[PDB]
RNA sequence: GCUUGAGUCUCGUAGAGGGGGGUAGAAUUCCAGGUGUAGCGGUGAAAUGCGUAGAGAUCUGGAGGAAUACCGGUGGCGAAGGCGGCCCCCUGGACGAAGACUGACGCUCAGGUGCGAAAGCGUGGGGAGCAAACAGGAUUAGAUACCCUGGUAGUCCACGCCGUAAACGAUGUCGACUUGGAGGUUGUGCCCUUGAGGCGUGGCUUCCGGAGCUAACGCGUUAAGUCGACCGCCUGGGGAGUA
RNA sequence: AGGAGGUGAGGUUUU
């Protein structure tokens, strides 16, 4: 992912624009990467070697979302509403 | 008995024919690293540059043509 | 931007238009807001193996800071042009302006 | 685009359709439309000359520019349409001045693309220019045997012709049948393949889809009588003779070409 | 392996130089390899067997010098 | 009957035969000889002696062309690789160049399978 | 509540990692020709076969397919299967020195899902070489084989299906600890680098061996040693991984 | 002592 894009996401989701390790920041980065690779996997359908990384990112995002939902539901709902997710 | 390590170079350029002709033989092949004492990290770059030079006709493939 | 290096050969009979080719290419690059860091014409030199039944060709080397689209456009132009024998483009990590070890 | 139908009734189990959603679901261009009446294989004397032809569905002849003589003027494609008179589809093309024409639709063409004819045009699919400027190894269609006459070669749904060599004023081609031929280098040729390359995957599933196009049933010679066909006769099934067309000429492997003014142009027969 | 004789150069010397150049280039080995088809299965097994035999023989030669036999 | 001085000797050797061809520099062959045709047949044509006999016969056949300086182009892993050149040198020819033109492909085509004798 | 597990970011490294698109050469085959004649090829020895209709040999031009000689190395990458000419685009993963942040977010996994050598199937192409099936010639008491002469499907491409291998390290995944020696590869921190040098710190990997374990062979800091969590599997050989 | 090139009845059963 682009360094400028990562910096923009960190500034948008974090507090001091330097934590860059919060659950919301990680989920946003994973979602952005998945959405960017959506167009890559819509053409190269025989790229399972890179699709495994996408699946790993999906699993990591799901685990982070479950942890956020278990810890603070208020932040989880706001994050999913902002990112357009459904669960 | 390596030479690029002593020279402290970072990359290899295919345009250095004066030194590519030393690492290639008369038949046009690339000698193994065990004869010249070359390190593998620079040998891979040497082979990659020699192939590009052969593509660009700076160096030949064999002595037939 | 992204650093590229382009080395292309041209027929000896068409060695009077190498400056025109260079001018057109650099005009396109400047219109695309690219940068040129090195430009050399090696001359009508001998080849290692014959290509299309000839033994001499004139080489041109150019290091560019051109974007992606114009590089592909120049590749298509080289492919369409019959005067140029072949061309090689390589994505370089850093632009270099040191003189070629064969310009001497 | 290739979709199999459901076996809801006998007659759709083996039916496969080629559905293209990019076509024009409307009416064609009336100024380019004209009348085309069916005959049925009968010439001016009223006797059948080509069998298995008769009936079908009423059609209209969409005129199409096979010459592409509008040199220099660029143009824009508007929409794709279905032509019952040929396997391929048609593209409506509007020039800058305002003239509208019908052209054959290449593979890589969509509504909104730009085409340009003439020698000065660039190398992109749909463009037309003489082969003297076309490079070697390219695939073309609407090849013309004589300059200015009009495209005649590779006008089908998915055919193309490769340009193998160009010596002097002649250009060597490789046709869709594998045959080589010499064509005058001044003959224009549209670039790229043709659109409906998936037209050969379509099947009919019933005799109705074949008779809708004007193909009458075919009767084999063995089922006929010796008067009607040489294969007629026999208490049961008998074919004790070499296969022969109804007019005495053998068909299995016998050559039927007797042209001598085109052997100079022909270089290698198809195999 | 273009071998060109020189002025007043004998024939046996030129023939021996040509043979040595051919042996160094290694064309007989290549043509003998290409006479048949070696499966990747066989090539890997042969390479590993040769490497382990070389390593074992060098180790034995090095370690057999510490004991006498006379 | 034409007179040419600078000649070429192409040698095509194998594990079963050896062919010698005397030609010009442009490729137009002048004469040829083979061990199988030079009396020896079967297992006797694989010996280098048969190759040198064939070379001598080829030299005697091309002597009418009047060739003085000769180059050699060898191709094929055969025992006659040296015997043919020795015979050519002993036949009074002048060996001005020796070259090997053995074709070794760059893993182009699959070779035939291995023999299970 | 905490950072020691895990994870994120800044800076770089190597890599036949994956997909798509192009390009270059060697070589085999074929075609059109030039020189030139009696053999070529093959086998243990022969023969079938190819050849005076000019073969095979040598030169030029062209056509098309597949794979990329050396480098290439118990070398590298990937979860496995598996990946090798060169160039471009997209993309995954690992590691290394400094830093910044969440504060167990951690491990395993029945069912389930995905990938998955080669062979095989369908659709549409292509088909240079090799080659099952097949034909002929040999050996043999017989040879439906081993050898030779030809050669189809296949091998290749695009989309799907099958989901099988001695798919092996015959060793399930993750974690903590326990004497070592030779190297290889890939980074980094210092010391007059004072020329390829010396010391230390990480990752992966090859070999030999100590205690220990094992029926033995052998494993042996990358365990088959010392322990925890989870899953899968076996309970005599045949029948049978069959009905 | 290190590296490279090959290399064996062509087949011939049972007890
Ligand atoms: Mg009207
Ligand atoms: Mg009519
Ligand atoms: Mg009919
Ligand atoms: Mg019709
Ligand atoms: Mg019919
Ligand atoms: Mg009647
Ligand atoms: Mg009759
Ligand atoms: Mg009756
Ligand atoms: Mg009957
Ligand atoms: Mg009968
Ligand atoms: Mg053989
Ligand atoms: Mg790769
Ligand atoms: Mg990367
Ligand atoms: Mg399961
Ligand atoms: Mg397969
Ligand atoms: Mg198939
Ligand atoms: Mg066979
Ligand atoms: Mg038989
Ligand atoms: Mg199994
Ligand atoms: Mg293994
Ligand atoms: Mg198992
Ligand atoms: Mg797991
Ligand atoms: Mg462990
Ligand atoms: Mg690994
Ligand atoms: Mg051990
Ligand atoms: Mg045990
Ligand atoms: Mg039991
Ligand atoms: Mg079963
Ligand atoms: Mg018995």
């Amino acid at each position: 992912l682009s360094t400028e894009a990562t910096a923009k996401i960190v500034s948008e989701f974090g507090r001091d624009a330097n934590d860059t390790g919060s659950t919301e920041v990680q989920v946003a980065l994973l979602t952005a990467q998945i959405n960017h690779l959506q167009g890559h996997f819509a053409e190269h359908k025989k790229d399972h070697h890179s699709r495994r990384g996408l699946l790993r990112m999906v699993s990591q995002r799901r685990k982070l979302l479950d942890y956020l939902k278990r810890k603070d539901v208020a932040r989880y709902t706001q994050l999913i509403e902002r990112l357009g997710l459904r669960r | 008995f390596c030479r690029f390590t002593a020279e402290g170079v970072q990359e290899i350029d295919y345009k250095d024919i004066a030194t590519l002709k030393n690492y290639i033989t008369e038949s046009g092949k690339i000698v193994p690293s065990r004869i010249t004492g070359t390190r593998a990290k620079y040998q891979r770059q040497l082979a990659r540059a020699i192939k590009r030079a052969r593509y660009l006709s700076l160096l030949p493939y064999t002595d037939r043509h | 931007m992204r650093h590229y290096e382009i080395v292309f050969m041209v027929h000896p009979d068409q060695s009077e238009q190498v400056p025109g080719m260079i001018e057109r290419y650099t005009a396109a690059i400047t219109g695309a807001e690219g940068k040129i860091h090195r430009l050399e014409d090696w001359g009508r030199r001998q080849l290692a193996y014959p290509i299309n039944k000839l033994h001499k060709a004139h080489y041109v080397l150019m290091n560019v800071e051109a974007p992606q689209e114009v590089i592909d456009e120049l590749e298509t132009t080289f492919r369409f042009n019959d005067a140029v024998i072949r061309s090689m483009v390589m994505r370089t990590k850093h632009a270099v302006t040191e003189a070629s070890p064969m310009v001497k | 685009a290739v979709v199999k139908c459901k076996p809801t009734s006998p007659g759709r189990r083996h039916v496969v359709k080629v559905v293209n959603p990019e076509l024009h679901k409307g009416k064609p261009f009336a100024p380019l439309l004209e009348k085309n009446s069916k005959s049925g294989g009968r010439n001016n004397n009223g006797r059948i000359t080509t069998r298995h032809i008769g009936g079908g569905h009423k059609q209209a002849y969409r005129i199409v520019d096979f010459k592409r003589n509008k040199d220099g003027i660029p143009a824009v494609v508007e929409r794709l349409e279905y032509d019952p008179n040929r396997s391929a589809n048609i593209a409506l093309v509007l020039y800058k001045d305002g003239e509208r024409r019908y052209i054959l639709a290449p593979k890589g063409l969509k509504a909104g693309d730009q085409i340009q004819s003439g020698v000065d045009a660039a190398i992109k699919p749909g463009n037309t220019l003489p082969m003297r400027n076309i490079p070697v190894g390219s695939t073309v269609h609407n090849v013309e045997m004589k300059p200015g006459k009009g495209g005649q070669l590779a006008r089908s749904a998915g055919t193309y012709v490769q340009i193998v060599a160009r010596d002097g004023a002649y250009v060597t081609l490789r046709l869709r049948s594998g045959e080589m031929r010499k064509v005058e280098a001044d003959c224009r040729a549209t670039l790229g393949e043709v659109g409906n390359a998936e037209h050969m995957l379509r099947v009919l599933g019933k005799a109705g889809a074949a008779r809708w196009r004007g193909v009458r049933p075919t009767v084999r010679g063995t089922a006929m009588n010796p008067v009607d066909h040489p294969h007629g006769g026999g208490e049961g099934r008998n074919f004790g003779k070499h296969p022969v067309t109804p007019w005495g000429v053998q068909t299995k492997g016998k050559k039927t070409r007797s042209n001598k003014r085109t052997d100079k142009f022909i270089v290698r027969r198809r195999s | 392996p273009v071998i060109k004789v020189r002025e007043n150069e004998p024939f046996d010397v030129a023939l021996r130089r040509f043979k040595r150049s051919c042996e160094k280039a290694g064309v007989l080995a290549e043509v003998r390899r290409r006479e048949f088809y070696e499966k990747p299965t066989t090539e890997r097994k042969r390479a590993k067997a040769s490497a382990v035999k070389r390593h074992a023989k060098k180790l034995a030669r090095e370690n057999a010098r510490r004991t006498r036999l006379y | 009957r034409k007179q040419v001085s600078d000649g070429v000797a192409h040698i095509h050797a194998s594990f079963n035969n050896t062919i010698v061809t005397i030609t010009d520099r442009q490729g137009n062959a002048l004469g040829w000889a083979t061990a199988g045709g030079s009396g020896f047949r079967g297992s006797r044509k694989s010996t280098p002696f048969a190759a040198q006999v064939a070379a001598e016969r080829c030299a005697d056949a091309v002597k009418e062309y009047g060739i003085k300086n000769l180059e050699v182009m060898v191709k094929g892993p055969g025992p006659g690789r040296e015997s043919t050149i020795r015979a050519l040198n002993a036949a009074g020819f002048r060996i001005t160049n020796i070259t090997d033109v053995t074709p070794i492909p760059h893993n182009g085509c699959r070779p035939p399978k291995k023999r299970r004798v």
